[PDB]
RNA sequence: AACCUGGGGAACUGAAACAUCUCAGUACCCAGAGGAGAGGAAAGAGAAAUCGACUCCCUGAGUAGCGGCGAGCGAAAGGGGA
RNA sequence: AGCCAUGGGGGAAUCUGGGCGGACCACCGCCUAAGGCUAAGUACUCCGGGUGACCGAUAGCGCACCAGUACCGUGAGGGAAA
RNA sequence: GGCGUGCCUAUUGAAGCAUGAGCCGGCGACUCACGGUCGUGGGCGAGCUUAAGCCGUUGAGGCGGAGGCGUAGGGAAACCGAG
RNA sequence: GUAAGAGGAGGUAUAGGGAGCGACGCUUGCCCGGUGCCGGAAGGUCAAGGGGAGGGGUGCAAGCCCCGAACCGAAGCCCCGG
RNA sequence: GGGCAGUUUGACUGGGGCGGUCGCCUCCUAAAAGGUAACGGAGGCGCCCAAAGGUCCCCUCAGGCGGGACGGAAAUCCGCCGGAGAGCGCAAGGGUAGAAGGGGGCCUGACUGCGAGGCCUGCAAGCCGAGCAGGGGCGAAAGCCGGGCCUAGUGAACCGGUGGU
């Protein structure tokens, strides 16, 4: 399944892969934007 | 052209503003003029003499600027460069363009 | 039948030699696993490729049991 | 009479001031999906050619 | 004889296939006009608080754009002339 | 996807009118549709004249000569030699 | 007496039992236009050059800078500029 | 045949069109699932159009312009049967 | 809606057709660099994993012999022998316990902006990468991290979709 994390607070992306079934249905993992530097990341 | 195969015409254009419909939107055209050229001849500068003779032709736009040494007069022009003014400036008028 | 099949060749092997000058990144030999170690001023990437980080001459250097070493002598 | 400029390749293909040609690195449009940062950073930035330079070159005389 | 306007209007060919495109509003058919025909005194052009009917030649320009953005197609304003 | 034209349907107003300035709105601005005429500059060459680093009878118009003939075709049409 | 496998084309290879030509004479095939690219002779040189066209001529030349190439690049562009 | 019109036929289902067998003698079995055709006012699906909940552009606003859900929407196909 | 019209209906190929194949990876052929054909020999891929990853520390296999309650050729516990014959997600090869293999802790570098200099190479494409800056993880720290031991897991351009600038 192709995945896609968006910012908090903003409006960027980045590119991802997620599994369906496979034990994984949310991904919080961090990551680092443009504007100012490191903020959480989620699925969406 | 010719090949059979896929043409190297494989690469792509990021060029945007490639076409429009109405066509061509109408902007003005600032000529990049040197100020080494600038400074041969001697007297006072305008548009009407570097297009009545030397590198202006017809543009809409003058813009002074570059490497050189900027004798002294005034120079009228419709832009400066940061780096320009600072030569006329040495020892000269820095008359700007017109507005209406 | 069917066996028409092979991947075309990744040429791989000794590229620099002992005695050779290089500059600063020269991919010294391309390998498919640890055929050769690295050593002095000499990194080596996922692939296990052999690069110089410095500038001078490569250097080989067996050593049996720990294995076949390269390495470049830097001068200048 | 007249050649005319090739429209298909300046819309995609702007040459040097010396005279080399440059256009965009192929592969980043579709193909991607996720590839490593540097690919994508790696595709970014634009090249020179080789004989093919002279090809395209006999195009856009014109302009 | 050719030229001219209007009403109709192809295909080969090109795209190294082909169907949109191209050939081309060409060939041909038809009606009409006269030494010419057509067009013509803005419900215009288009950015200059500018020009000032129409027609033709330079140029603008292989630009603006058009295009299975392929092959290819291809203006206008403006300036200079009759 | 405006503008110019318009086969179908709906369908106004007369200067506080109406079109246009590339979908639309607003502002700024150009112009007055749904009647007709208008020379010249432009195109062509059956006809006459002038000229040619154009031909010189297998060339040059198909035809220098009683050729669109003889001859060939039902017929459009083809078409010499000399 | 010694020596000796036609011409052309096409071919890996032809004297060829591969193609073409009965013999002679004549007609017969890489051009021009415009645009481009490299070289080259020559003029001028940060300048260079004119197009329609007007004047003249009756095988004369001249005027005509509208326009084009060049003097700054880079970016998709706004923009900035020896960067 | 674009049409007018003509044939059909100045005929009328004991006639005319189409199709397959091919004097006549004895016969012409079983299979509607797939295909065609014939019958089927329900249901499903469906275009223009109708409808306008709701949403957008712009303007001081009156307005102008645009997007648009439920639902009413034919033949055809689905479906039922021969 | 073949009544009519305009078209397409591949290539390789010990002649075509039928059959098979067409891209990528592993090995052999390949003649001790590279490369190298054949409808030559012999196999795989079109994925998978938030832990099967980064890091810090700990830990070392398979098999063999003897002993042992169910088990018993082989579950699990003990001893000795045992340098790689196991494992390294999936083919094969090269590599590897002086870790790349098994476990626990913290955790997200499966970063953005770049890129000296290279291997390979007709083109395009592919592949490696020090070091730099911002900033962040583990560690006391020296330091490692720009995804999985590695070489397959893929698609120029065009045309269009969704979110921002
Ligand atoms: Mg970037
Ligand atoms: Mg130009
Ligand atoms: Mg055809
Ligand atoms: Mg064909
Ligand atoms: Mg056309
Ligand atoms: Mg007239
Ligand atoms: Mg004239
Ligand atoms: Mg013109
Ligand atoms: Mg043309
Ligand atoms: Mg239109
Ligand atoms: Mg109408
Ligand atoms: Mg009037
Ligand atoms: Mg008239
Ligand atoms: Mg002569
Ligand atoms: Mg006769
Ligand atoms: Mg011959
Ligand atoms: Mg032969
Ligand atoms: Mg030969
Ligand atoms: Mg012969
Ligand atoms: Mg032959
Ligand atoms: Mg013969
Ligand atoms: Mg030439
Ligand atoms: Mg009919
Ligand atoms: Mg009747
Ligand atoms: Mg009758
Ligand atoms: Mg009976
Ligand atoms: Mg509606
Ligand atoms: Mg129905
Ligand atoms: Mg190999
Ligand atoms: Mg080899
Ligand atoms: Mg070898
Ligand atoms: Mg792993
Ligand atoms: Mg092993
Ligand atoms: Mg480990
Ligand atoms: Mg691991
Ligand atoms: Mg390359
Ligand atoms: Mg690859
Ligand atoms: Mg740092
Ligand atoms: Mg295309």
């Amino acid at each position: 399944l192709l995945l896609e994390c968006t910012e908090c607070k903003r409006r960027n992306y980045a590119t991802e892969k997620n599994k369906r079934n496979t034990p994984n249905k949310l991904e919080l993992r961090k990551y680092c934007p443009w504007c100012r530097k490191h903020t959480v990341h989620r699925e969406v | 052209f010719e090949g059979g195969r896929s043409t190297t015409l494989m690469r792509l254009p990021k060029r945007g503003m490639q076409g429009q419909v109405p066509g061509e939107i109408k902007r003005p055209r600032y000529q990049g003029v040197n100020l080494k050229d600038l400074a041969r001849f001697e007297g006072e500068v305008t548009p009407e003499l570097l297009v009545r003779a030397g590198l202006l032709k017809k543009g809409y736009r003058l813009k002074i600027l570059g490497e050189g040494e900027a004798k002294p007069l005034k120079v009228v022009a419709h832009a400066f460069s940061k780096s320009a003014l600072e030569k006329l400036k040495a020892a000269g008028g820095e008359p700007v363009l017109l507005e209406a | 039948t069917k066996n028409g099949r092979d991947s075309q060749a990744k040429r791989l092997g000794v590229k620099r030699y002992e005695g050779q000058v290089v500059r600063a990144g020269n991919i010294l030999v391309r390998q498919r696993g640890t055929r050769f170690k690295p050593g002095k001023n000499v990194g080596m990437g996922r692939d296990f490729t052999l690069f110089a980080l410095v500038d001078g001459v490569v250097e080989f250097q067996d050593r049996g049991r720990l294995g076949r070493y390269v390495h470049v002598r830097p001068l200048a | 009479p007249k050649m005319k400029t090739h429209k298909g390749a300046k819309k995609r293909v702007k040459i040097t001031a010396s005279g080399k040609v440059v256009a965009m690195k192929t592969g980043k449009r579709h193909l991607n999906w996720q590839k490593s940062g540097k690919e994508i950073r790696q595709k970014g930035r634009k090249f020179v050619l080789a004989k093919p330079e002279a090809e395209r070159i006999k195009l856009l005389l014109p302009y």
